[PDB]
């Protein structure tokens, strides 16, 4: 009973649809709040203001996309103070085909400086109709050997696509370059060992840029075969660095990628060079092999990847349906990756490139599971930093997943699984880590189950303890009951510390027992308390009030009076309370 | 066997006190110095204290009981506080109601044999319930999903045509479609069933869930009667709950209302799929019991919901449905095997806890809920209810139904903290006053002076 909830303030804008306060985020003297739209509408962010009392639209500033979706994901870095939001509502066709993936927004200092943007786990567009180049490296480095294998993997390409839509060039690139057939010569031909057979090696240098060039601006022509209705396609195959400079800008629209073959790609720099000629991801474009002779194991990755689809790799993956930053460190959820096993993007500081990390094994009970539905990080100073992502639909029933991440040289793995036991309930459907004691190892683990259903109680959240083998459970954190589909657990965070005992403590929103309530769980000795010190009704804020606790944010606030603020969200409507020593 | 008395100066707050406190009636019981607390203890203790057998005034916890399936109908209960009264409730299976049998099919494109099959089998479903009791009447309902990407491609040639890209007679997806009011007629099933074409939709899980929901909550315009209503929920894998909707940017939860317009979920992509719990509520609110119609994989899924949705059962239903009648008949002898024996919301003042005596061999003791399997026609079973009340409480009441059914027995609960004592005829005179003589203590009428009067 340290919220004032005599004194709380609440905040709405004129035009506020029902899904203001789907989202709430505290930045000094002020609370962001996700907007997402409904029906034809689309979604904002707004940037509700302390002093004057106001929320305004927040104008993305260079952004080219904005669906209804806006607003869905909000996350702040608390080592930082980074802002991440996500639109995962990014849709496009391909053919008869619609994908679905996300478009994320940093916001490094505030929601008014500077924004980087990234589409993370994003799927170009292939269609059926392509029209790719090969630009083969001929420099002096190469062997004749070497040359050849490059001239017999660009054959095995054509040959497993000789029955597709596919229609092929080639360019021969040093110093300078030749086309050394065009895509009327394929057409006419169709035969790889023929199309090739005058290839000269050139043996001299490597101009890349001019290559790309030479290539955007003399190869996909309409008079020499070019298909204007086709996705122009670029496959470089180079065996050191460029020997100029410049820009591709005239490049820009091809779907590049680039492998990197042999001695002079050893060191990391190296391999660093060639990501400004290929397309983004550079961990989807920019294939780094270290022998020629693997480039026969390349035709499946570079092919494969290369219309009905009724099974779906990262097209459908919904990525930035969730995110959290800690320690400077980004993560989205993809929940449709893998026909909807799910997994989560581990993203570039940048985010200009992403690492997906998903269910191992991909086994068919994983499918429709939902994983990466909540991300969140679980950080220790002495201890290794952790990562629980909840799969709210796995089997009908729900896990939660905990990863590890990478140690030393090593790579993400998964070091835990955690089983729900009620079908619907939705056990994984919110997460959150909780430091209690401030010692820098994060030892609690709240999973919601916000749909469990039964004894009147709607809605668990369960606690559990990081032992040595893994996070045991340890209690639950009990609601009142009365309200069989209340959704207690639809919102749970750490408030920091409201009541100055130097304990943190949590809050869970239960926002359809009746029109919402917010329960308080004060941190005590080695953990948190099981009853609630206090619960607020909704219908006591405002009289009008639906979905009070749809979300929950809390901050040590340095502006204004009182120990912590807390944000709460409700429909149309954003709440804002005081923590204080004696209400 | 033990009390503890803090306030006792009347064989009320004696009571009050305890289920183990009891109270001396004797006249001139108490010494000169001593009060009238000493009148309420155990009873060794007033025993010890010369107070004789008949003058302890011990109540206890009593139940009044006043061709059914459920006897009796209404028990007047009087508790107190700490004591449990017991009475046992008879269920005697009777004979099946008529039955309605509403069959909603999934309609995504596996399910295209099955549908072939299923349009011929209006004649067949009729007969079968019409062998299980009189009177049947059968409507038909479909579903695939809702119409925002991911769930089905938007595109607008996949969504003249969400089949594969040869299918020729192809209905563009939808959420749920009412087809046939329940009707006694197979003919009205045949060619209303037959106009149905089938369809498709991009991911696994389905919403046959917010078809089941618009199921329940549209009683006039599915056509329910107030007999034995039977959902048979036909497909072949899983589904869709809350929290699903948000990757179509569905944010505003089910609202459990009837939204058919045209016999079409309109508004489906405006709400969210039910939770599990939403839609059980629902179906026992309406006495609406499903029947899981589901292929072999999915059926320990399905198993599950039975958890949850007490009054339902899962057959396993072939590729092609045509096994879909012998399925409706287990499962009708599943679900009327099993009784249930439930009461409403109750005040935390009170608990009630079932004994289970069944005739199949099992019993339970102290439970929440009475359970029996393998009950019979005709066969009767009995329930042993317990209340118990914490305190002193005021006039109140509860209702227990058998789960499915919608016979009832009225428990009105009544305190019982007073003490029943005695006449203080023969002892008139009475305390050298004006008062009069309740439980062998005096209760001067307000004021003279005196405990004694
Ligand atoms: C948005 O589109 C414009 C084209 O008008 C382009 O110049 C810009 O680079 C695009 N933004 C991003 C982040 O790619
Ligand atoms: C109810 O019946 C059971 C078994 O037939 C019996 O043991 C019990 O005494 C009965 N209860 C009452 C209150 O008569
Ligand atoms: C069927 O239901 C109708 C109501 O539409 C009723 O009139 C009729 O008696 C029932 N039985 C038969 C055999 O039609
Ligand atoms: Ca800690
Ligand atoms: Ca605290
Ligand atoms: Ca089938
Ligand atoms: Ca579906
Ligand atoms: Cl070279
Ligand atoms: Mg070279
Ligand atoms: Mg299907």
């Amino acid at each position: 009973y340290n919220l004032d909830v005599r004194g709380a303030r609440s905040f709405s804008p004129p035009r506020a649809g029902r899904h203001f306060g789907y989202r709430v985020l505290q930045v000094g003297n002020g609370v962001i709040v996700g907007a997402p739209g409904e029906g034809n509408s689309t979604g904002s962010l707004y940037q509700c203001q302390s002093g004057t009392g106001h929320c305004l639209p927040v104008t993305l500033r260079g952004s080219n996309y904005t669906s209804k979706y806006l607003g869905m994901t909000l996350a702040t870095d608390p080592t930082d103070g980074s802002i991440l939001a996500c639109d995962p509502g990014l849709s496009r066709t391909c053919d008869q085909n619609t994908y679905l993936s996300g478009l994320c927004y940093l916001f490094r200092q505030n929601l008014q400086g500077p924004m980087l943007q990234g589409r993370p786990g994003f799927q170009e567009c292939i269609k059926g109709n392509v029209d790719l180049v090969f630009l083969f490296d001929g420099s002096m480095s190469l062997q004749p050997d070497e040359f050849q294998k490059i001239l017999d993997f660009m054959k095995d390409v054509m040959k497993k696509l000789s029955n597709t839509s596919y229609q092929f060039a080639a360019v021969q690139f040093s110093t300078s370059y030749k086309t050394e057939f065009d895509f009327s010569d394929y057409v006419k031909w169709k035969d790889p060992d023929a199309l090739l057979k005058h290839v000269k090696h050139m043996l001299l240098l490597t101009n890349t840029f001019g290559a790309i060039n030479y290539v955007a601006t003399e190869v996909f022509r309409e008079e020499l075969g070019a298909r204007p209705d086709a996705t122009k396609v670029l496959i470089i195959i180079t065996d050191g660095e460029a020997t100029d400079s410049g820009n591709i800008d005239a490049a820009k629209d091809i779907i590049r990628y680039i492998i990197g073959i042999g001695k002079h790609f050893q060191t990391k720099e190296s391999q660093e060079t060639l990501h400004k000629f290929a397309s983004k991801p550079a961990s989807e474009f920019v294939k780094i092999l270290d022998t020629f002779e693997k480039l026969k194991d390349l035709f499946t990755e570079l092919q494969k990847k290369i219309q009905d689809l009724t099974s779906f790799n990262m097209e459908l993956s919904s990525s930035g349906i969730s995110a959290d930053l800690s320690r400077g460190h980004a993560v989205v959820g993809a929940v449709g990756a893998k026909d909807w096993a799910g997994g989560f993007l581990d993203l570039k500081a940048d985010l200009q490139d992403d690492t997906f990390i998903g269910n191992e094994p991909l086994t068919p009970e994983v499918r429709a599971g939902y994983l990466g539905y909540t991300v969140t990080w679980l950080p220790s100073r002495q201890k290794t930093s952790l990562l629980a992502s909840g799969a709210p639909r796995y089997q009908h029933m729900g896990r939660v997943l905990l990863f590890q991440e990478p140690q030393g040289g090593g790579h993400w793995s998964q070091v835990q699984t955690i089983h729900g036991t009620q079908i619907g309930s939705y056990f994984g459907g919110e997460l959150c880590g909780v430091d209690v004691d401030q010692d820098g190892e994060t030892e609690l683990l709240l999973i919601g189950a916000p749909l469990f259903y039964g004894e009147q109680r709607g809605g668990r959240v369960f606690i559990y303890q990081r032992r040595q083998l893994g996070f045991e459970e340890v209690s639950e954190l009990q609601g009142d009951p009365g309200y069989p589909l209340g959704r207690f657990g639809e919102a749970i965070t750490a408030l920091t510390d409201i009541n100055g005992d130097g304990l943190v403590d949590v809050a869970v929103g239960a926002p359809l027992e009746e029109q919402g309530a917010v329960y308080i769980f004060n941190g005590r000795h080695g953990g948190l308390s099981p009853q609630p010190s206090q619960r607020i009704e909704g219908t006591q804020v405002l009289s009008g009030i639906q979905w009070f606790g749809r979300s929950i944010h809390g901050v040590k606030d340095l502006e204004g009076d009182g120990l912590a603020d807390v944000a709460v969200g409700a429909e149309s409507q954003m709440i804002v309370l005081s923590s204080r020593p004696v209400v | 066997q033990e009390c503890t008395k803090f306030k006792v100066s009347s064989c009320r707050e004696c009571i009050e006190s305890g289920p183990g406190c009891t109270w001396c009636q004797k006249l001139n019981f108490t010494g000169p110095g001593d009060p009238d607390s000493i009148r309420c203890d155990t009873r060794p203790q007033l025993l010890m204290r010369g107070c004789a057998a008949d003058d302890i005034m011990d109540p206890t916890s009593l139940a009044e009981t006043q061709q059914k399936q459920l006897s009796p109908q209404k028990v007047t209960l009087y508790l107190r506080p700490g004591q449990a009264a017991a009475f046992n409730v008879t269920f005697r299976r009777a004979k099946g109601y008529p039955i309605d049998l509403y069959y909603l099919m999934d309609l995504s494109y596996s399910m295209l044999d099955d549908l072939r099959n299923v349009k011929k089998l209006g004649g067949d479903l009729l007969r079968a319930l019409n062998e299980i009791t009189e009177s049947g009447r059968i409507g038909f309902g479909s579903f695939v999903d809702k119409t925002v990407l991911p769930f089905v491609n938007t595109h607008p040639d996949k969504l003249r045509n969400p089949c594969p890209n040869k299918e020729k007679e192809c209905q563009p997806p939808f959420a749920f479609r009412h087809v046939l009011k329940l009707t006694n007629n197979s003919n009205q099933f045949q060619t209303e069933v037959g106009k149905q074409l089938i369809s498709g939709n991009l991911d696994a899980p389905e919403g046959g869930l917010d078809a089941m929901m618009q199921v329940a909550a549209c009683p006039e315009e599915i056509g329910w009667r107030k007999v034995t209503r039977l959902l048979v929920f036909a497909t072949d894998d899983g589904f869709h709950f809350a929290g699903d909707g948000k990757l179509g940017a569905i944010l505003t939860p089910n609202d459990g209302r009837c939204h058919l317009e045209d016999n079409l979920y309109k508004r489906s992509n405006e709400f969210d799929y039910p939770s599990v719990g939403q839609l059980a509520h629902k179906l026992a609110e309406n006495n609406i019991q499903p029947i899981f119609a589901v292929t072999s994989r999915m059926v320990k899924t399905y198993e599950k919901l039975t958890e949850i949705i007490p009054k339902s059962a899962v057959g396993e239903l072939s590729e092609d449905s045509s096994n879909v009648v012998q399925l409706i008949k287990n499962a009708y002898n599943k679900l009327s095997s099993r009784v249930f024996l439930d009461h409403n919301a109750l005040p935390d003042t009170l608990k009630v806890t079932y004994d289970s005596f069944c005739s199949n061999g099992v019993t339970h003791r102290n439970q929440p809920r009475g359970d029996c399997d393998g009950v019979q026609i005709n066969v009767p079973i009995t329930f042993q209810v317990k209340v118990t009340a914490t305190e002193c409480i005021q006039e109140q009441s509860f209702v227990i139904r058998a789960l499915g059914f919608t016979d009832i027995v009225t428990v009105q609960v009544l305190p019982q903290c007073e003490c029943r004592c005695r006449d203080q005829s023969r002892d008139r005179s009475l305390c050298h006053g004006k008062g009069f003589l309740e439980c062998g203590i005096c209760r001067c009428d307000t004021g003279y002076i005196g405990k004694n009067c």
